[PDB]
RNA sequence: UCGACCAGGCU
DNA sequence: ACTACT
DNA sequence: AGTAGTTATGCCGGTCA
């Protein structure tokens, strides 16, 4: 359900960190709580925001026309 | 050792080959 | 019992309640959009018809 | 609509956004609470309908009720959890927020008090301000236990003229109490007056707790290190002075009680051993947690939870039970089928050994909630009959 | 614009009962053995700790209405001494024989007098500001 | 609502400069009452927090299933082990005036439903309008526009 | 549905003022202005400022009710000093130490690497 | 849409209503409507 | 699980094995050994109400089972394996559950009844019923902005498509007298 | 140099931590809330949406572009459309950008904020600009799409601030501290056995001097010394979000010395 | 103009 | 599911 | 025995002539 422009809590950017995020876990084979701070996350309110996000929009474009 | 026992965190395992297998709504199919 | 003991009216309102520790006791917040739909049949006097007439 | 105040009538206030909007004391009048309650709202159409309203029915009047010769609305939740606080000996506030508290009284004559500490700070109490909002000739006195025109602890209470001489004030003195700060305020000076008095009263209170703020988590819920061992005692013992009975029961050396069977009379010593446990494992808690324990600050002022909600969280939730007994065998001669027949001890009629901060196992589990679901039950058979009787 | 009371007590000892801003205090008077006293007091803008000599005084002004800030920078201040409170009097009990004792709240923090020579001195009155030095 | 029969409606809205905040600038989505707490014995609900706040930090999923080897002792390890206080309490500043909250309070993240049921339909009114036929009396349903 | 435009939080709605000085009856020389389309951010600064005039008597502010973008400011001086002019000093005050700290911040910026 | 299909009726104060032991394992202990059919209605 | 005493190598234990399961997680990463496998063989089997009578179980398939030869202050308090009888062995106790509980976080740490609230409450919330509602002509329909899984969950979930699914998000909350509001 | 002094601790492109020294606490406060909310920013507030076909809903789309970050350097010299003299809008008052996406390649084709294209003469100004803090240089994803699916917008930036919408804010967190070793008694740390030991210390606890028991409690302590930090979403620069917020409030200071002026005629 | 019956959900 | 009356 | 009468308030899909 693409990711979110921007955290909830405090407004910081991070429409662009979800690429970025998702390689730093598949390619450089990085856990979650790293690959977060790799990408500048630093309290949770940013944080919880990508960890969570379930990028339904995928499933969504499965479908076809 | 394929013959030691089992703690807890193995009956997930099981408990997930259930699913796999039945699934959620088994009983109204059935 | 359900027509005459008690009945459905007109110039009534309903919806969700929510507390606000800045109300008098005794006065009640009500939602604008209610409060321009109930309405009250006030009678031209001399001492209204001023306000009355900016009403209409 | 129950009773009378059910229906009281309100002066309007045309606002933004889409709910009704209602002072949180005349909340427990209609019993209403935000989870999503509605309420409906009709508008006279006479000018002698609405005069009907205006002097019966308003708010104000309906403060005191016939229904138990007392006042019906009193001060609540955050009011009622912050009077307190700002009522503590401890309690003092300088200049800069006094004038907003001050301020904050509409009806404020513009003197400020004078401060109860000039010395090097000049600072006010909270008693001090908080008084501004208690008119003139207003005279209360209560003593609670160790009260004593000099209570050491703070305890009962003494207004003069207005105005906060000793104790705290908590719940038993502007709550919908008997000798009510309310109850007299409304008798002595009028419905009017006593209605803005809840007014005011909260404007200085809310305030003040606006800043000093106030909250709660586990960490209020969690019973210290050895006062927690202490009380896995209190209950082991009391687990053998029933383990005992029990044996001393299977050997047939037991007074059967005039009119109870053995087994009748076996268990009444039973459960009154688990409970008369649980309590004191609770009592023992209570008394570790701290003033500074949020949980317990709520209870002091009255505002929300008692003795067992702090027991039954930090010490032990106790024995569950159904139409009395404590949990069958539904079971050929047991409760569940992890048991072994004949089985009568605690661990399994359905004593929770456990508190809610360490977590039921799968059986005190299963258990309370056999207990739970007959509460459920009956609350929804209590209400059709209560309902029809009230007719 | 005068004094109603006058003397040097000893600290029997101080206690702060559950009060991390606030101990209860109790002292004997260094002249007449009848005058005792109990006093609360901010112990954290003037700390107390037990066997103490304190100046103990009352009257009513300081040479009331609205208060006003310091200003006073010059201004007159029978402040000479290191706490000054004010609060007011709501009890004069009679401690039987010719032993007067009378309450005083400074809204909040209280105090309990005794002895029997402020005959034309202790007022009842609302007015008293207490002080302290040493 | 949570996940613990803790329902409640929304009763004002405040923007950042208002809401109150942690020194590390962190601010809440929502402000629930402690009151609510006390009576309602909803012990999970705290941990629900405790535990999802670590999981954030940690970015490690957070186990809350029934009858594990948790407990709130171990957790408040870890988030100690993370710099913040190990109950969840924080220091926090009142909003409107900068200066800090005397007490410490509770936060941290807990999953939150937003349920069906949003006043915008609901909110009905009426003052005269569609009667009903054989009764002459008003019709019923906010649908209908009865009273 | 009933929410008012966000707008309406800074803009002067037609015809209103952002002052709106009243003489409060209560005490001697001491008033009540009222900050139409205002919040906290002038409110409390204005009040502590005021707070420093050692002429001033009493200033306190206080938001009637969230909803409203607007607060009232109460302001009471020593005699033969005028409150609206306490408000003024208060004011330059303010803005003259926000000016020094624009500047002094700029410094210690320019003064900076990365 | 999961719990829907794992739910049970119970055609008809009391015993019925109440949870039993024998439904250890077989029904869900907390999952009933209040009020009315409580109890009554029972998830798998 | 059956616990059939069958060990010539000590007491009475659960037939089914380490390899047994370490047999199972092998054919999850490859996506042989089904469920119907540790039936037909044997390892598990379906108690109905009336047989459930005549038997014996135990919890945690460990803990019930060793010898008895110091212990966690924080953990709860469990009882013990007081038995040797022991015929069968619970799965995993979590599973008496339901659908709908099975997402509540902790319910072992709430009175009983705020457990049945949650438990017809998560029926009113709004999530992603289906991912092919943009395709679907329901007569009303509510699909969340932005769905999130929940920080804390529940192994039950797992099965019950949760995470992927979600029902609400994971906001910052502060329990707190704030504006009286 | 004279008043209220700064002393920029660490400072970054996006961070700018710093001590505020020897000012209020009311305006220490007053600067943080302002940087959040009333600094005026360009963000997009209108998007004619001609065609899309994507999984995402059209208010769902124009939600995001919303958030977008855009430059706003010189958003001092574009004016609040709601005072420029055109019906509507113009140059003078908005910046104009365009989206155009099509699924040509089999897989997922990517919207990216870097795909936004302005129109609307810039009248040569740092105005509108998808700002870019990306590694690849695209970012925030706007949306994703598949096949045949086509995606034709148009927005309008305009000038705004927080009050009004949060996307309008330029802020987005901000650091306060004071008094690290409680020595103003501001708070009163709750506990089991102490507050010391189980409450962490801060990291600016070192600058400035701890306690010493001892010491009687000073009250006639104020409170000086703020330890912030500015973090920025990019459409204005760090240091300027501290500057134009200090300027910002400092206006609206003067607007009432102004207003107490045209109150005088009368 | 606009109804009945049934069933289901919220307080 | 409960309860009284002809 | 047989014989009837009740049962909380209020609000918000789907077949039938
Ligand atoms: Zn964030
Ligand atoms: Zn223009």
């Amino acid at each position: 359900m693409i990711v979110p422009v921007r955290c909830f809590s405090c407004g910081k950017v991070v429409g662009d960190k979800w690429e970025s995020y998702l390689n730093l876990l598949q390619e450089d084979e990085l856990d979650e709580g790293t690959a977060l701070s790799r990408l500048g996350l630093k309290r949770y309110c940013c944080r919880r925001m990508i960890l969570t996000h379930v990028d339904l929009i995928e499933k969504f474009l499965r479908y076809n026309p | 050792d394929e013959s030691a026992p089992i703690t807890a965190e193995d009956s997930w395992a099981v408990i997930s080959a259930f699913f796999r297998e039945k699934g959620l709504v088994s009983q109204q199919l059935d | 019992r359900g027509n005459l003991m008690g009945k459905r009216v007109d110039f009534s309102a309903r919806t969700v309640i929510s507390g606000d520790p800045n109300l008098e006791l005794d006065q009640v917040g009500v939602p604008k959009s209610i409060a321009k739909t109930l309405t009250y049949p006030e009678v031209v006097t001399p001492y209204n018809i001023d306000r009355l007439t900016q009403l209409v | 609509s129950l009773h009378k105040m059910s229906m009281m009538a309100h002066r309007v206030k045309v606002i933004p956004y889409s709910t009704f909007r209602l002072n949180l004391s005349v909340t427990s009048p209609y019993n209403a609470d935000f989870d999503g309650d509605e309420m409906n709202l009709h508008v006279p159409q006479s000018e002698e309908t609405r005069a009907e309203l205006s002097q019966l029915c308003a708010v104000p009047l309906q403060i005191v009720s016939p229904q138990s010769n007392k006042p019906c609305m009193g001060i609540v939740q955050d009011t009622l959890c912050g009077i307190r606080k700002l009522t503590l000996r401890d309690t003092f506030i300088e200049l800069d927020q006094v004038l907003n508290m001050l301020y904050w009284v509409p009806d404020w004559d513009g003197v400020i008090p004078t401060p109860a500490i000039i010395k090097p700070k000049p600072l006010w109490s909270g008693k001090q301000i908080l008084s501004v909002a208690i008119p003139n000739g207003i005279h209360l006195q209560r003593f609670d236990e160790g009260t004593t025109l000099l209570s050491p602890k703070d305890n009962g209470m003494l207004i003069i003229d207005g105005q906060i001489i000793f104790g705290v004030v908590e719940k038993k003195t502007v709550g919908s109490s008997n000798g009510g700060l309310i109850h007299v305020v409304t008798r002595e000076k009028g419905p009017q007056v006593c209605a803005k008095l809840f007014g005011n009263i909260q404007k200085v209170v809310n305030f003040w707790l606006l800043h000093n703020g106030f909250s709660t988590g586990i960490g209020d819920t969690i019973a210290d290190g050895p006062t927690m061992r202490e009380i896995t005692e209190t209950i082991a013992e009391a687990k053998k002075k029933v383990l005992d009975v029990t044996k001393e029961a299977q050997a047939n050396l037991l007074t059967a009680k005039h009119g109870m069977t053995l087994r009748e009379s076996f268990e009444d010593n039973v459960v009154r051993f688990l409970n008369e446990a649980r309590d004191k494992a609770g009592r023992l808690a209570e008394v570790n947690l701290k003033d500074l324990n949020n949980v317990k600050q709520m209870v002091m002022a009255g505002s929300k939870g008692s003795f067992i909600n702090i027991a039954q969280m930090s010490a032990c939730v106790g024995q569950q039970s159904v139409e009395g007994k404590r949990i069958a065998f539904g079971f050929v001669d047991r409760t569940l089928p992890h048991f072994s027949k004949d089985d009568y001890s605690p661990e399994s009629k359905g004593f929770v050994e456990n508190s809610y901060l360490r977590g039921l196992t799968p059986q005190e589990f299963f258990f309370h909630a056999m207990g739970g679901r007959e509460g459920l039950i009956d609350t929804a058979v209590k209400t059709a009959e209560t309902g029809y009787i009230q007719r | 614009s005068n004094t109603l009371f006058d003397d040097i007590f000893q600290v029997s000892e101080v206690d702060p009962g559950r009060y991390n801003k606030v101990c209860r205090i109790e002292a004997a008077s260094t002249t007449q053995d009848q005058c005792k006293l109990t006093l609360d007091i901010n112990v954290e803008l003037f700390p107390v700790a037990a066997q103490d000599s304190l100046t103990v005084t009352i009257a009513s002004s300081l040479n009331t209405r609205s208060w006003r800030p310091p200003q006073a920078g010059d201004r007159s201040l029978a402040d000479d001494y290191d706490y000054v409170m004010y609060g007011t009097a709501y009890k004069f009990e009679e401690v039987s024989k010719d032993l007067i004792a009378v309450y005083y709240s400074f809204g909040g923090l209280l105090m309990r007098l005794e002895g029997n020579y402020r005959n034309l001195n202790n007022l009842k009155q609302e007015n008293a500001y207490l002080l302290i030095r040493r | 609502a949570s996940r613990h029969g803790q329902k409640g409606t929304i009763g004002i809205t405040y923007r950042r400069e208002d809401m109150p905040f942690t020194a590390e600038g962190i601010v809440p989505d929502l402000i629930i009452n402690p009151h609510a707490i006390p009576s309602r014995m909803t012990v999970a609900h705290l941990i629900e927090c405790l535990l999802s706040k670590v999981a954030a930090l940690s970015g490690n999923e957070g186990d809350a299933s029934p009858f594990t080897d948790i407990t709130v002792e171990g957790i408040s390890k870890l988030l100690r082990e993370h710099g913040y206080q190990s109950r969840g309490f924080e220091v926090m500043y009142n909003g409107h005036t900068g200066k800090k909250l005397m007490a410490q309070i509770f936060f941290g993240p807990t999953y939150y439903q937003r349920l069906r049921h949003m006043v915008d339909d609901k909110i009905h009114a009426r003052a005269r309008g569609p009667m009903q036929v054989l009764t002459r009396q008003p019709v019923e349903g906010r649908s209908r526009d009865g009273g | 549905m009933n929410a008012p435009d966000r707008f309406e939080l800074f803009l002067l709605g037609e015809g209103e003022s952002k002052l709106k000085i009243d003489p409060d009856t209560k005490a001697p020389n001491a008033v009540v202005i009222t900050f139409e389309k205002e919040d906290h951010t002038l409110g409390n600064l204005i009040r502590a400022e005021l707070l420093n005039d050692r002429k001033v008597l009493f200033a306190a502010y206080k938001v009637e009710h969230p909803f409203f973008a607007r607060f009232k400011l109460r302001i009471q001086t020593t005699e033969g000093y005028d409150p609206k002019d306490a408000l003024k000093n208060a004011c330059n005050s303010i803005i003259n130490k926000l000016g020094a700290l624009k500047t002094n911040f700029e410094t210690e910026w320019n003064l900076q690497t990365l | 849409t999961l719990s829907h299909l794992r739910r049970t009726n119970t055609p008809i104060l009391a015993k019925p209503r109440q949870l039993h032991n024998t439904h250890w394992g077989l029904v869900c202990p907390a999952e009933t409507p209040e009020g009315q059919a409580c109890g009554l209605v029972k998830n798998l | 699980f059956i616990v059939e005493d069958d060990e010539s190598l000590g007491h009475k234990e659960l037939k089914v094995r380490k390899g047994h399961i370490a047999k199972l997680m092998a054919t999850e990463y490859q996506d042989e050994y089904t469920w119907s496998s540790l039936l037909n063989e044997g390892l598990v089997e379906y108690i109905d109400a009336e047989e459930e009578e005549s038997i014996l179980i135990a919890m945690q398939p460990e803990d019930l089972e060793p010898a008895e030869a110091d212990v966690d202050p924080a953990k709860r308090i469990r009882v013990s394996h007081h038995a040797t009888t022991f015929t069968h062995c619970e799965i995993h106790p979590s599973m008496i559950l339901g659908v709908a509980a099975s997402i509540i976080p902790f319910p072992d740490h709430n009175q009983s009844p705020r457990n049945t609230y949650q438990s017809a409450m998560g029926k009113q919330a709004m999530g992603v019923f289906l991912t092919n509602y943009n395709v679907r002509m329901d007569t009303m329909a509510n699909i969340l902005y932005y769905p999130q899984k929940p920080l804390g969950t529940t192994r039950a979930m797992e099965y019950l498509k949760f995470r992927e699914l979600p029902a609400g998000q994971n906001a910052i909350v502060a329990i707190a007298c704030y504006s009286g509001y | 140099e004279e008043g209220p002094q700064v002393k920029i601790r660490e400072a970054s492109k996006d961070n700018v931590d710093f001590i505020l020294s020897n000012v209020d606490l009311a305006m220490a406060n007053s600067l943080r809330r302002v940087m959040i909310a009333e600094i005026p920013t360009l963000a997009i507030d209108s998007v004619e949406v001609e065609t899309n076909t994507t999984v995402l809903a059209d208010e769902f789309i124009a939600h995001r572009l919303g958030l977008i970050p855009l430059q706003s350097m010189d958003i001092e010299q574009l004016e609040y459309s709601r005072d420029c003299f055109c019906e509507d809008h113009c140059d003078k008052c908005s910046v104009v950008l365009t989206l155009q996406a099509f699924g040509e390649s089999e897989s997922t084709t990517n919207v990216y904020s870097k795909d936004l294209v302005i129109v609307s003469n810039l009248m040569g100004r740092n105005i509108g600009h998808p700002i870019i803090q990306d590694k690849e240089g695209n970012g925030v994803l706007i949306c994703k799409l598949r096949k045949g699916q086509e995606l034709k917008l148009t927005c309008v930036a305009k000038k705004g601030i927080a009050k009004e919408h949060a996307k309008w804010g330029p802020a987005a967190a901000i650091e306060f501290e004071y008094d690290p070793w409680n020595k103003l008694k501001h708070t009163d740390y709750w506990y089991e056995q102490d507050s010391a030991k189980e409450w962490p210390q801060s990291k600016n606890c070192e600058y400035e001097d701890p306690p010493n028991e001892g010491d009687p409690f000073d009250y006639k302590a104020q409170a000086d010394t703020f330890y912030m930090n500015v973090e920025s979403v990019g459409s204005i620069p760090v240091d300027q979000v501290v500057v134009r917020g200090i300027d910002t409030l400092q206006k609206k200071v003067a607007s009432i010395l102004l207003a107490l002026t045209q109150m005088d005629q009368d």
